[PDB]
C-alpha cells in the first residue's frame, strides 16, 4: 500500500513492484505473486530475476509444463542457465517424453542418480 | 525570507496580523513555484537540489498551514498582485522608504506568469524527505 | 497499529503488532487501578507529565479494553493461529470485529463449504445495521467491502 | 616487539601506513597463523586496520617493481601473487569484487605464460559463490544500475576462463 504509493510517486511500476512480488513469493499468494512478477518483468524486460520469479510461481502453483517453458525461455536467453537442465529433469520424472530429457540431462551431468534413475523408469514405461 | 520576515515583523510587533500573511502568503507561492533546477549531466548542482528541496517543504508546509481553508490562492493572486499595486504594497512594508520602487526594487520582477497550485500530500511528504539533507537530526526541526 | 497494518511487509506487520499488543497489556493492569485510585504518583515529570487530559474517564476503560483485546486477536491473526484468533475476534461487538470475521471467513472458504457462507451472510447483514447508522469505523468503507 | 594487536592501532591512527600495517599483519599470518578454533578471528585485522586498493596497490608494487634486484625468472612470484589473490578470494567468499577482480587479472599474467595449474588453482580456489553474492540488483533493469562497468567485466572475464579451462 504506502510503498506502492511511494512507487507511484515516481511512478516506476518497477523493482519495487518486484520487491513486493518477492515478498508475497516468500508469503503464500501464488496469483498476487504470479501478478506482481508479470507486472515486472513486462517493465524490465528479462533476467535471471523474471524468469525464476514466474517459474517459482508456476513450480509452486503446479503447471509444470509452464514452469519448465518459462525454463525453456530463460535457457533460450542464456545468461546463465544451469537450473534449467535440472527443472528439465524434474519435469520429467513427474511426467518417450521423459527419454529425451532424460538422455539430454544424463549427457549434461553423468553422475545423476535421479536423472538415470527417471531414465530407467522411462524406459520402462523391455 | 521576505514572507518569514513578514511574519516576523508581525509577531514582534504583537503577532501575526489579518494584513501580514496575504503578501507573505504571496512570497510563499511564488518561492515553492519557481522551478525546480535540475542539471543532470564542478558546479555542484547537488547543492541547489537539496536547498530547493528544503525551500519547497518550508513553502508548502507554511502555506497550507496558512490557509488551510480553501478558496484563498485564487483571490490572493488576483488581488494582492497587480501591475503595479501588489508589489508596491509588499515591498513599501518590506523596505519603508529606503528604496525607489521604480529602480533597485521587484518592480522589474514580472509575476503575472505564474498560477495556482496546492501542494499535493505525496510531493509535500517528498519535499520533507529531501529538506532532510540539510537538517540531519535536528531535534527543532 | 495502523503504521504496521498498512504495510504488506509479513516480517514488519508481525513486529509492530507484537509491540501494539506489549504496549496494551502493560496499558492492561494500570487501567484496572481505576476504583478511585492514584493512578502513579510524580512528583517531577519525568519526560511527559500533562493533566486534564492525560486522564481516561471510567467510560472509556471498557472500550479501550475492547480495541485490545481486537489487537490480541489480530496478532493471533497475523501468526497463523486461524481458529483461536477468531475466538478471540468472537469476544467484542464492535465493526472491527465483525469485518475481521467476515475476512477470515473468506479466506478459508474461498471454495471451501457452502454452509458457512450463511455466516458471512449474516456477518454483512450486522454491518448492514451498523452502516444504517453511518460509521466509518472500518479501514476501507464498507462501499468497496459490502 | 609482537604486540601487534596494538602497534597496529596505532599505526592505523596514522593515515598513510594503514596499508602497511596489514601487509605486515596478513604477511606475517597467513603463511601459518596458526588458524586453530580460537581468538575469534584475531578482531578482522585491527577493525580493518586494511582496504582492498592499498592491499592490492602493495602487492602490485611487490610483485613486480623489485626495484633494486628482481629475478630474471619470476621465482615462484607469480604463483604467490596466484595464491594470494586464492587466499584472499576465499576470505572474501567467506572484498568479493575486488579478489574477483584481481583474480582476473592474475589468471591473464598466468595465461601469458599458459601455466595450466596456475590458473586452475586461480579460478577454482575463488568461490562457488562469488557471482551469485555480487549480484546486488537480480532485476536487469535495476542490474544494469549496480552492475559496474569493471564488475560485469570481470565475471565475463570468470566465465571466459572457465570456458577456456
Amino acid at each position: 500500500e504506502n510503498a506502492q504509493n511511494s512507487a507511484s510517486s515516481p511512478r516506476e511500476k518497477s523493482m519495487k513492484g518486484f520487491l513486493f512480488a518477492r515478498l508475497y513469493y516468500e508469503a503464500k499468494e501464488y496469483e498476487l505473486a504470479k501478478r506482481s512478477v508479470s507486472s515486472y518483468i513486462s517493465v524490465q524486460e528479462r533476467d535471471p530475476k523474471a524468469h525464476r520469479f514466474l517459474g517459482q510461481l508456476f513450480e509452486i502453483e503446479g503447471n509444470v509444463e509452464k514452469a519448465v517453458g518459462c525454463y525453456k525461455r530463460s535457457l533460450e536467453l542464456n545468461p546463465t542457465q544451469k537450473d534449467l537442465t535440472l527443472r528439465i529433469a524434474e519435469l520429467i520424472c513427474t511426467l518417450g517424453r521423459a527419454e529425451y530429457w532424460v538422455e539430454r540431462a544424463s549427457k549434461l551431468f553423468p553422475g545423476s542418480p535421479e536423472i538415470y534413475r527417471l531414465k530407467e523408469q522411462l524406459l520402462s514405461s523391455g | 525570507h521576505a514572507g518569514t520576515l513578514l511574519l516576523k515583523m508581525a509577531q514582534s510587533c504583537e503577532v501575526q496580523w489579518k494584513a501580514l500573511i496575504e503578501p507573505a502568503a504571496l512570497c510563499y507561492l511564488l518561492a515553492y513555484q519557481v522551478p525546480k533546477p535540475k542539471s543532470k549531466p564542478d558546479n555542484g548542482q547537488g547543492f541547489l537540489e537539496e536547498l530547493a528541496f528544503d525551500r519547497q517543504s518550508k513553502s508548502g508546509h507554511l502555506l497550507l498551514t496558512l490557509s488551510h481553508g480553501k478558496q484563498n490562492f485564487i483571490s490572493e493572486i488576483i488581488e494582492t498582485f497587480a501591475n503595479q499595486c501588489g508589489q508596491s504594497i509588499l515591498l513599501k512594508f518590506l523596505f519603508e522608504d529606503n528604496l525607489s520602487m521604480q529602480d533597485s526594487f521587484m518592480g522589474s520582477d514580472d509575476i503575472s506568469y505564474v498560477e495556482n497550485r496546492v501542494p499535493d500530500l505525496s510531493e509535500l511528504s517528498q519535499h520533507d524527505n529531501g529538506s532532510l539533507r540539510i537538517h540531519n537530526g535536528d531535534l527543532q526541526h | 497499529h495502523k503504521t504496521g497494518y498498512s504495510l504488506n511487509s509479513f516480517y514488519d506487520q508481525k513486529e509492530y503488532m507484537g509491540r501494539c499488543v506489549h504496549y496494551w497489556k502493560k496499558l492492561l493492569p494500570l487501567l484496572d487501578l481505576v476504583k478511585q485510585k492514584k493512578s502513579i504518583p510524580e512528583p517531577v515529570d519525568p519526560l511527559f507529565k500533562h493533566f486534564h487530559n492525560k486522564d481516561i474517564k471510567v467510560s472509556e476503560v471498557k472500550d479501550l479494553e475492547d480495541e485490545a483485546c481486537i489487537a490480541f486477536a489480530t496478532l493471533d491473526l497475523v501468526d497463523g493461529k486461524t481458529e483461536d484468533a477468531i475466538i478471540a475476534f468472537e469476544s467484542v461487538k464492535n465493526v472491527v470485529a465483525y469485518w475481521n470475521l467476515a475476512l477470515i471467513y473468506q479466506r478459508k472458504a474461498e471454495e471451501i463449504e457452502n454452509d458457512c457462507l450463511p455466516a458471512e451472510e449474516q456477518e454483512e447483514f450486522q454491518e448492514c445495521l451498523l452502516k444504517c447508522k453511518g460509521f466509518l469505523k472500518m479501514i476501507c468503507d464498507e462501499y468497496s467491502a459490502y | 616487539e609482537k604486540q601487534i594487536e596494538l602497534i597496529a592501532f596505532y599505526v592505523s591512527h596514522l593515515p598513510q601506513e594503514l596499508a602497511i600495517s596489514q601487509y605486515a599483519v596478513f604477511l606475517e599470518n597467513i603463511t601459518d597463523p596458526d588458524q586453530r578454533q580460537r581468538c575469534l578471528e584475531l578482531a578482522k585485522e585491527a577493525g580493518l586496520d586494511t582496504k582492498t586498493v592499498v592491499e592490492n596497490t602493495r602487492k602490485k608494487d611487490a610483485g613486480e617493481f623489485a626495484h633494486h634486484d628482481f629475478a630474471p625468472a619470476l621465482d615462484s612470484g607469480t604463483s604467490e601473487e596466484d595464491r594470494a589473490k586464492i587466499d584472499v578470494i576465499d576470505w572474501l567468499v567467506f572484498q568479493r569484487a575486488e579478489a574477483l577482480k584481481q583474480s582476473n587479472a592474475i589468471m591473464r599474467k598466468f595465461l601469458a605464460s599458459k601455466k595450466h595449474e596456475a590458473a586452475k588453482e586461480v579460478f577454482a580456489k575463488i568461490p562457488q559463490d562469488s557471482i551469485a553474492e555480487i549480484y546486488s540488483q537480480w532485476e536487469e533493469q535495476a542490474m544494469d544500475s549496480a552492475l559496474p562497468a569493471e564488475d560485469d567485466n570481470a565475471i565475463r572475464e570468470h566465465l571466459c576462463i572457465r570456458a577456456y579451462l
